[PDB]
């Protein structure tokens, strides 16, 4: 029931002291710890094992270690390490300290093209090198997106992933709810890669936008829009963007840019890209050029 | 509606006149909204010194930290509001007050480039080597 003040990884040696609470994630309750020796601070995710029947929550929790474990890229959480006592999972990951793009979608709304462009770029870089390692994100959102100090984006929380096995696999089964539903989920006829274009596409539009593209205050109307792709690009939306909005924001899953076609887009490689976004950028719009 | 969040929404627009009315009202100068901003956060990043001015006066928390652990101090060293960086100084703020990157106001006006704000702060006790 109580939390270990000190968590010690049997395997690795290493021992953790318990910092700040920084909320609940999901069933989670994570922490700042620090590194006893070696003195570094990460983000610890605490799963209770009573939190964890065997169902859709406990081989999920499974699945992300599985999938996350194996990932390392410049835009993807580091993933640190696991292990567990009689009583809770540990998770040991990066310490993104500037937050998420939620908080900073709270404070700012709609972004300026430039730093929509600037995260964009590395949310997509980070995607390819998922699909690349066969691995469906399926949930990614504000929320998920982390930043560190640098504001370089970490793609996070891969609770709901999936590995594909083998080649035309119709995945056909989520392990919860995602935030963005793609057309094909609410469909009967499985899902793939295209889904995390689906969701880029929803992120884009909220960061140039200021608001979802689909949701309304009751969700049957707005699963309803998803499935006849009922939206509308603001007019004050330049033309290159509008258009990569609805390359990804298409019904046919086959339709939308691959990753990398969607990496390759004229909004990536013209439009001003800033070499730095000031840190007041967290909080007021900034000016460039 | 909420007397808070009308005075947040005030200091963020630098409605000088409507904070002092939501004031006189009985708003709460230490009112948060939904990223931990107060109104004294809004007033400061926003460069908006007369309200900075009028919330300090009426006893608005000088150290309040947001979700990102910014005093106001921290925005408006990081914005170059020199004056409103004084007046937060004269209230008290903690000069090297650190966020969750372990950085404090300095550190932050420093890599903005805000030369002015740095020396002012060298001038009331900041620590160059001020560690979390
Ligand atoms: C570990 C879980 C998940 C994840 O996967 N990663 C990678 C992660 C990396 N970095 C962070 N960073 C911070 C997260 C929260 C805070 C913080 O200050 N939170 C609150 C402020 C309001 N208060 C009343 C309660 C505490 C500071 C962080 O960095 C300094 N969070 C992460 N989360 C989040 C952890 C809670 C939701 C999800």
């Amino acid at each position: 029931k109580e939390i270990p003040e000190v968590l010690v990884d049997p395997r690795s040696r290493r021992r953790y002291v318990r910092g700040r609470f920084l909320g609940k994630g999901g069933f989670a309750k994570c922490f700042e710890i620090s590194d006893a020796d070696t003195k570094e601070v990460f983000a610890g995710k605490i799963v209770p094992k009573s939190l964890l029947l065997k169902p859709h929550q406990r081989e999920k929790m499974s699945m992300e270690i599985s999938i996350h474990r194996s990932l390392a890229h410049q835009h993807v959480v580091g993933f640190h390490g696991f292990f567990e006592d009689n009583d809770f999972v540990f998770v040991v990951l990066e310490l993104c300290r500037r937050r998420s793009l939620l908080e900073l979608h709270k404070r700012r709304k709609a972004l300026t093209e430039p730093e929509a462009r600037y995260y964009l770029r590395q949310i997509v870089l980070g995607c390819q090198y998922l699909h690349r390692n066969r691995v469906i994100h399926r949930d990614l959102k504000l929320g998920n997106l982390f930043l560190n100090e640098d504001l370089e984006v970490k793609i996070g929380d891969f609770g709901l992933a999936t590995k594909v096995e083998y080649d035309g696999e119709r995945k056909k089964t989520l392990c919860g709810t995602p935030n963005y539903i793609a057309p094909e989920v609410l469909s009967k006829k499985g899902h793939s890669f295209e889904v995390d274009v689906w969701s880029i596409g929803c992120i884009m539009y909220t960061l140039l936008v200021g608001k979802p593209p689909f949701e309304t205050s009751c969700l049957k109307e707005t699963y309803l829009r998803i499935k006849k792709n009922e939206y509308s690009i603001p007019k004050h939306i330049n033309p290159v963007a509008a258009s990569l909005i609805q390359k990804m924001l298409q019904t046919d899953p086959t339709a939308r840019p691959t990753i990398n076609e969607l990496l390759n887009d004229e909004f990536f490689t013209s439009g001003y890209i800033p070499a730095r976004l000031p840190i007041t950028c967290l909080t007021i719009p900034p000016r460039f050029s | 509606s909420d007397l808070g969040k009308k005075l947040l929404e005030a200091a963020r627009a630098g409605q000088d006149d409507e904070v002092r009315i939501l004031i006189a009202n009985g708003a709460d100068v230490n009112a948060v909204d939904n990223t931990g901003l107060t109104p004294l956060h809004l007033a400061a990043v926003s460069g908006h010194l007369e309200i900075v001015e009028v919330l300090l006066k009426h006893g608005a928390d000088v150290d309040a930290a947001d979700v990102y652990g910014f005093t106001p101090l921290h925005l408006a060293a990081m914005t170059g509001h020199l004056e409103i960086v004084e007046v937060l100084l004269k209230y008290g703020a903690d000069v090297n007050a650190f966020d969750m990157t372990g950085s404090t106001p300095l550190h932050l006006a420093a890599d903005e480039g805000h030369l002015e704000i740095v020396e002012v702060l060298l001038k009331y006790g900041a620590d160059v080597n001020a560690q979390d």
